[PDB]
């Protein structure tokens, strides 16, 4: 099997920021 | 949207409790992930992270009906419910849960408890 991902983002609604993990 | 899961997915939550380590990503607080024109929906989602890999971690989330809704962009709008749900980037197995109905364009995968062969 082949693994292409990608950058997951946390977002929170509180503050208006977006996290790459 | 073209490719919903070749773009990164956002997690929208409310809280935001990451561990200093990175160990485990709590999100809780009526949470909204979205892939393009999917858009999840649940309670609290439980990201947990060894630390270091990026791009796998396990969207593991539950509590308010998880709905798979998306826009209609090829003119059929897809729906699906459960109480919990699962998204992985390597495992692409749609885990669900109670009460777990998905259809993709016409089908997927419906019952409660969702386990394979």
């Amino acid at each position: 099997g082949s693994k292409k991902p990608v950058p997951i983002i946390y977002c929170n609604r509180r503050t208006g920021k977006c996290q790459r993990m | 949207v073209t490719g919903d899961t070749d773009q990164p997915i956002h997690i929208e939550s409310d809280q935001q409790s990451l561990d200093m380590q990175g160990n485990v990503v709590t999100f809780t607080g009526n949470v909204i992930v979205t892939q393009g024109t999917i858009k999840i929906n649940a309670d609290k989602v439980v990201v947990t992270r060894p630390g270091g890999e990026q791009g796998k971690e396990v969207i593991d989330g539950y509590g308010k009906p998880a709905t798979f809704y998306q826009m209609q962009d090829n003119g059929k709008p897809v729906e699906g419910h459960a109480s919990q749900m699962h998204y992985e980037l390597a495992k692409d197995f749609v885990v669900l849960t109670g009460n777990a109905y998905l259809q993709q364009v016409d089908s997927n995968i419906k019952g409660d408890k969702i386990t394979y062969l």
